[PDB]
Order: C-alpha cells, then structure tokens, then sequence
C-alpha cells in the first residue's frame, strides 16, 4: 500500500480539441469508466473516450465555470455546480437524450444521498437544503444561527447511511431534524467530511469519533487541504488550496492517517478524481497566469502503482 | 440567423475567429 | 460498453451563439466587479484588446472569447477559495438517430 500509493507514471493527456487555450476545470469518471468527464471555464462539458482519446460530446451546461460533477452510481443521472451564473446547480439526465431535470438556483454545491441516491443535499451559504429527485420539491431546510461556524468553503453532506447530516460544523440528525452536536473551530474554511467506514469525521487537520466526539487524530499535513478518498476508503488523496492552488497532491492511509507519498507535479492542480479500480488518477493542471494573458489548463492521466 | 453550427461545421471558437 | 447521449452544443444556431457572447461579456463584468479589484478587470480587458485585436489582428468577438476565457478563470480562483463578498436555456438535443 504504501508502495504502490507512492508511485504515478503520466501516460495522456487531454486537451479541449477546438481551442487554442485549454479551459478544463472540473474532472470525473463516468459510472462505468469509460468515459472522462471534463468541466471547463465557460460552462460546457467535455466527455473524452479513456482508451482512443476522442472527444464524444459536448454539452452546454451553465454560463460560468464548473466547479463539481458527480454521476449517479447507475448512470442515469448527472449532478453540476457552477460558479457565479444562476442557476449554480442542476440536476441532468443521461438517458438517451441529454436533459436538465431540475434546477438549483441558488445552490453553490450539491450531493447525491449515500445510500439509496432518491435525494439530493445542497448548499446555501451556511444553509442546508434537501431534495427529492422526483419531484425537485424541497423536503426540508437545516439551519441554526446560534450554532453556526460560518466556514468560508462549507459543503453540507450525507453520512454514508443518510441517517446524519453535516453542515457548517454542525451534527444534524435528519429524522428530527435536530441539532445533535458542533464541533469545535480550528479553521476559517473547511467544514468537513464523514469517513467512508461510518466512524470518523474529518475537519480539515482534526478526525473525530462520530460516537463519543472524542479527538482522535491530529494530522497537520492535511492543513487546508481538498480530500478525495478512493473506492473502497482506503486511501485519501489531498491537493492543498492556501494562484494559492498548490502543485503537489498528498496521499495518505485511510486507516491509521499515516503519510505515504508527496508528488509534485509542477502544474497548479485545480482539481483530482480517482477510478474505482486504484488504476488512474486524473488530475487538472494549470500554466500561466492572468499577467502571460495565457492559463492553458489540462487533464493529465496517470498510472498509479508504476513509476 | 437559424443555421445551426452543427450544420456549419462550426464550434463556437472557430465561428468567433471566421469573421 | 457504456453509451452516452449525444452532444447539444452544436445545437445552438450561429445567431444566438454571438448573443450569447455579447450577453455573457457584459454580465461576467458587472458579477466580477463585487468579488475582484475593478483596476484588474480593466487591465486584462485593455491588454486582451491590445494584443488579439490591435497587435493580431483578430476580430472583435475572438478577442471578446480569449478575454472571457480569462475572467471566468479568475472567477473560478476567486470562488474556489471561498467568498464572503458583499436566461435562454439549454439548446435542445439533436433529433435522436440523426
Ligand atoms: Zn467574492
């Protein structure tokens, strides 16, 4: 494990095929794989073919840059986030027609349920919303000012059962739609994420146990980090955001939150996803800046377990 | 102007630099 | 094999592709002059001029598109690390089998 999560080997590389400046900002493998799935600055979708390289289709989607994509497990139904243009989020199909289902207009990210994906939990500021998927029809709103820890980057999520709630810091237990427990503030922006096993919860360098809140870990360098975990949480991948996009990724095990790996990849890293198979590694990579008029941004592939 | 850029054989990058 | 549907983009029609240009360049300024310094906005606007339009000569809607490319990265950046600052749809899909 640490062997191989220590070893990447770039074999591709994509770049948006009609343009003379590559614009991607937002990457993810399809349900099955077969597909990448590329987000760029001006709102449209990209779906690149993983063994032959073409481009297959094209999508407009927003009207500013993606931020988050995220595919159904069945493959039927696709999640997006934008930047600034209203509606910032939607819910698309991917059927045999490509359509938009349902808007979000004021949601700045969104989230499938963890368990039967029939619900949909989005992010208003420091206000948590859920939907059905049938209807669009908001089923309820998690909100409490007095418990509030206003992070700057807060993303209300799932636990893996639904039974839970996270946002902004703050345990909801949806059932009852009551406050259960507000974790303490160590930070201005990251307010957390359940781990896969269903034990743990990690706030930027903290883990606690989800039973007894106890403090368990301290890892200082996960600091300001965006957290990816693999298929089957046994690995967390890291890319630090302080252009403070860093151009290194960390990887650590997910077991007992040893570090095993830092890659440099000499490329401002906007953003990373991982397959279901520990086989790639995607990872989009920036170069300029505002001042060259040039920020020619890509998606490189990588080989994890061979150097 | 209702042709579509599919039937153009445009994208919309290559429509902007034609002029 | 996994299939997917096809494309809209090439949907649009050439028309509604420069409204689309002209309607976006406007909104992106007025959104990004409540998140970024106004003295940004106006020079990679007058140096975006400069270079495609005046140096190379390319028309205005190419130049107007490398400018956007930018702005709507810099939004991107601005919105990424989180921000406490103080209209036609989709094209249709194409016809299915054609
Ligand atoms: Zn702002």
């Amino acid at each position: 494990r640490h062997l191989i999560f220590s070893r990447f080997r770039p074999i591709s590389v994509f770049r948006e095929a009609n343009e003379d400046e590559s614009g991607f900002t937002c990457c993810a493998f399809s349900a099955r794989e077969r597909f990448l799935m590329l987000g760029t600055c001006t709102g449209q979708l990209k779906l690149y073919n993983v063994f032959s390289g073409q481009e297959e289709a094209s999508y407009n989607c927003h009207n500013s840059a993606i931020t988050h994509l995220e595919p159904s497990r069945d493959g039927s139904l696709l999640l997006t986030s934008a930047t600034w243009s209203q509606p910032l989020s939607a819910l698309w199909g991917m059927k045999s027609v490509f359509d938009m289902k349902h808007s979000f207009t004021e949601d700045h990210y969104v989230e499938f349920s963890k368990h039967s994906q029939d619900r949909v939990i989005g992010t208003k500021g420091d206000i948590a919303h859920i939907y059905d998927i049938q209807t669009g029809n908001k089923l309820l709103t998690l909100f409490n000012p007095d418990l509030a820890n206003n992070y700057k980057r807060n993303c209300a999520t799932f636990n893996p059962t639904d039974d839970l709630v996270l946002n902004d810091g703050v345990l909801w237990d949806v059932r009852s739609a009551q406050a259960i427990h507000k974790f303490d503030k160590f930070n201005m922006n990251i307010s957390g994420v359940f781990h896969p096993n269903g034990l743990e919860v990690i706030i930027n360098t903290e883990i606690w146990d989800l039973r007894t809140f106890h403090l368990l870990h301290t890892v200082p360098a996960l600091d300001q980090c965006r957290v990816v975990f693999n298929h089957t949480g046994t690995v967390m991948y890291g890319a630090m955001l302080q252009s403070p996009f860093g151009s290194s990724f960390r990887t650590f095990n997910a077991t007992d939150y040893k570090p095993i790996a830092t890659i440099d990849v000499k490329r401002n890293i906007f953003d990373l996803c991982t397959d279901t198979k520990d086989c790639y590694l995607a990872v989009i990579e920036n170069q300029g800046s505002m001042d060259a008029l040039n920020m020619d941004t890509v998606c490189r592939l990588y080989e994890v377990g061979r150097q | 102007n209702p042709t579509r850029l599919r039937e153009a054989s445009k994208s919309r990058v290559q429509l902007f630099k034609d002029d | 094999r996994e299939r997917i549907p096809p494309g809209n983009s090439g949907e649009e029609t050439i028309g509604e592709a420069f409204d689309w240009l002209d309607r976006t360049v406007e909104e992106i300024n007025r959104a990004a002059v409540n998140h970024l310094p106004r003295e940004l906005i106006f020079q990679v606007w007058r140096r975006s001029w400069e270079y495609w339009h005046d140096e190379m000569g390319m028309s205005v809607s190419y130049t107007k598109y490398r400018y956007l490319c930018l702005i709507q990265k810099a939004m991107f950046m601005h919105c990424k690390k989180g921000c406490r600052c103080l209209r036609p749809g989709p094209p249709p899909p194409p016809p299915p089998g054609l």
